[PDB]
């Protein structure tokens, strides 16, 4: 199941 | 950083002559991803030939591997060509049952 | 025995030929189950995980919903990265991140993994704490103060000791007869000469999985590490795995070498000589 990456580099 | 890739080329079963099998191209350890890969049937290019999705290792390098069905025979010689921007000209491997 | 789950991403940007391509592939040890592409509108399932055919569109929906959210955040830390580098519009470039769990026989954390590379050099990892971060270099070090400034951390552990670990689980579960097999493998010795004085041994392992497996010479009871010539593992394409180990060796002597192989597959080490 995916992770959401809500924050960017 | 640049990664040359390594390249393997085998059959999915022990070879047979006369016995249906898949020639296999593993190309890994390169970086960056865009790699042209060319299965050979006595130095002519295989029109169509499938592939893995790209994926990578640990190490971040990447690695596909190509393969088509086909049917070993005495006088057929198999081989992979493979290009990527680390080779100044194509690299070609043969099968050899043994390897 | 212990398992993973395991996601591969990968965006490459490429100036002049549309937004940067999106790819992420999803493992559990080393079958790979589902594969989300920006150049595709709709998840691929492989065809040897047929379990995760067992899910319905609420799940295929909210992943879906998650790969495109992806899909945004890494093409917008492609377009900084460029500026953290000081690297010109004109060129490809490579963002890759790996994250995901490792789980013990009874379903419980063993360790979370999130770590992110670009370029082919490593960027930012999470560390096996869950809590902090190993900054490669400047650059990432003023990702790691956003990163500790909107609390990441705590949200990534979030993730890999619940969803991560439940939905393995659930794999696991639902793919047991063949996530939980583990094939040996079929084993044999081969023999060429190279010369009137030596000779080379050539041990193979072939249709296993897991991957993971160990083939070392020994002479006389001594690993012969420096001198044994040991191929990538590579697939064979019908999930098994396949590799060799060959070392070269005084011609009359291959009765002191032994091939030694080690592999999830079987009860017990095997012993392998060549056989004349």
């Amino acid at each position: 199941f995916l992770r959401g990456r809500a924050y960017g580099l | 950083i640049q990664r040359t890739p390594k390249i393997q080329v085998y059959s999915r079963h022990p070879a047979e002559n006369g016995k249906s099998n898949f020639l296999n191209c593993y190309v890994s350890g390169f970086h960056p991803s865009d790699i042209e890969v060319d299965l050979l049937k006595n130095g002519e290019r295989i029109e169509k030939v499938e592939h893995s999705d790209l994926s990578f290792s640990k190490d971040w390098s990447f690695y596909l591997l190509y393969y088509t069905e086909f049917t070993p025979t005495e006088k057929d010689e198999y081989a992979c060509r493979v290009n990527h921007v680390t080779l100044s000209q194509p690299k070609i491997v043969k099968w050899d049952r043994d390897m | 025995g212990s398992h993973s789950m395991r996601y591969f991403d990968t965006a490459m940007s490429r100036p002049g030929r549309g937004e940067p391509r999106f790819i992420s592939v999803g493992y559990v040890d080393d079958t790979q189950f589902v594969r989300f592409d920006s150049d595709a509108a709709s998840p691929r399932e492989e065809p040897r995980a047929p379990w995760i055919e067992q899910e319905g569109p609420e799940y295929w929906d909210r992943n879906t919903q998650i790969f495109k959210t992806n899909t945004q955040t890494d093409r917008e830390s492609l377009r900084i990265l460029r500026g953290y580098y000081n690297q010109s519009e004109a060129g490809s470039h490579t963002l890759q991140s790996m994250y995901g769990c490792d789980v013990g026989p009874d379903g419980r954390l063993l360790r979370g993994h999130n770590q992110y590379a670009y370029d082919g050099k490593d960027y930012i990892a999470l560390n096996e704490d869950l809590r902090s971060w190993t900054a490669a270099d400047t650059a990432a070090q003023i990702t790691q103060r956003k990163w500790e400034a909107a609390r990441v951390a705590e949200q990534d552990r979030a993730y890999l000791e619940g969803t991560c670990v439940e939905w393995l689980r659930r794999y696991l579960e639902n793919g047991k007869d063949t996530l939980e097999r583990a094939d040996p493998p079929k084993t044999h010795v081969t023999h060429h000469p190279i010369s009137d004085h030596e000779a080379t041994l050539r041990c193979w392992a072939l249709g296993f999985y897991p991957a993971e497996i160990t083939l070392t010479w020994q002479r006389d009871g001594e690993d012969q590490t420096q001198d044994t010539e040991l191929v990538e593992t590579r697939p064979a394409g019908d999930r098994t795995f396949q590799k060799w180990a060959a070392v070269v060796v005084p011609s009359g002597e291959e009765q002191r070498y032994t091939c030694h192989v080690q592999h999830e597959g079987l009860p017990k080490p095997l012993t392998l000589r060549w056989e004349p």
